[PDB]
């Protein structure tokens, strides 16, 4: 069974369309004192410039 | 209608959560019944999934856990012009003088 | 590390299971539920941050193999308290308290080679009067060790490899 467990897992994953994003994208979680926390960028780097909407820019510093 | 409903009270500082779509923006205003009185909260944070803290603009005593929160979809939004001379308002821009309501034409 | 926030859930999810002589259900339903925190796509699930009642559901959804109310309970009050990634280790908890409520143990052995299966009969009926608890035996081979045989009973061990009295002469001077 343990095989066919993670397969039918990522059958019935595949069915309900759970996903992860894009490396190059994510989504802000959380707000305050002009902090926020985005949760996905797994190819952000320390440092970077992210585009956020209204043509502003965030520094990815943690 | 009223799409919140409190969660914590701590003090002066209450925690609200909304549905995950509709979270109100920072320094919105929400508004709830602390009893037969109206209050209103303006957010201060929106932290984690839902939920945002809030600071209290009145006496927070009285206050449950459960409430429904309404969430004004604008922030604090006062009274000016040729109104509000010779008047008393508090922070909210109601009267406090007793001479009734202002008269503004403009918030 | 989850070893002490899973405690509690253990412990009620076994004392649940006893009540309606489920434990083997309840089981192979945590080892189900384990499964499900590993995928690649629900390990990222679990980290963002989505309300706990919807992260739930999403996360039942993905589990046909749990019975109506009680492990769809279990998953609701952890995802409540924000702790579903602590599943994999409820599920080695459980295995604990289980073995304990049957008196089992299992206990490693090794040794340079291969026992004889009576040495084999005899380590078993000897740990089986050590521990109270019927002993399973899972020998394994190693040769750093090179005569003599390790038991390891949990925490407990018997070092009778000879290696072992090498290291503790060569101290003694």
């Amino acid at each position: 069974n343990s095989t066919e467990i993670s397969e039918l897992i990522k059958q019935r994953i595949a069915q309900f369309n759970v996903v992860s994003e894009a490396h190059n994208e994510g989504t802000i979680v959380s707000v305050s004192d002009g902090v926020i926390r985005i949760h996905g960028l797994a190819d952000c780097m320390q440092g970077e410039m992210i585009s956020l909407p209204g043509n502003r820019y965030a520094i990815a510093l943690n | 209608m009223a799409t919140g409903k409190i969660v914590q009270v701590i003090g002066a500082v209450v925690d609200v959560e909304f549905p995950q779509d509709a979270v109100p923006r920072v320094y919105d205003a929400l508004e709830v019944q602390n009893g037969n009185e109206r209050l209103v909260l303006e957010v201060q944070q929106q932290l984690g999934g839902g939920i945002v803290r809030t600071i209290a603009m009145g006496s927070s005593d009285g206050l449950r856990r459960g409430l429904d929160v309404k969430d004004l979809e604008h922030p604090i939004e006062v009274p000016v012009g040729k109104a509000t001379l010779g008047r008393i308002m508090n922070v909210l821009g109601e009267p406090v003088d007793m001479k009734g309501e202002i008269g503004e034409e403009e918030r | 590390e989850f070893i002490t926030v899973a405690r509690p859930y253990a412990k009620a999810a076994f004392d649940f299971a006893v009540e309606h002589q489920s434990v083997e259900r309840w089981q192979d339903m945590l080892a189900f539920a384990a499964e499900v925190t590993k995928n690649e796509q629900m390990a990222e699930l679990l980290s963002g941050a989505l309300a706990p009642e919807t992260l739930a559901e999403s996360f039942i959804a993905v589990a046909g193999e749990q019975l109506d109310e009680n492990g769809q309970n279990l998953i609701r009050v952890m995802a409540e308290n924000g702790r579903l990634n602590a599943l994999p280790d409820v599920l080695e908890q459980f295995i604990h308290l289980r073995a304990v409520s049957e008196a089992t143990a299992e206990v490693d052995v090794i040794s340079a080679a291969a026992l004889s299966e009576q040495q084999l009969a005899k380590i078993s009926a000897a740990m089986e009067k050590r521990l109270s608890r019927k002993v399973k035996l899972n020998a394994k081979i190693d040769k750093s060790v090179m005569a003599g045989v390790i038991i390891r009973a949990g925490d407990m061990v018997i070092d009778g490899s000879v290696r072992g009295r090498l290291e503790r002469l060569a101290d003694v001077l």
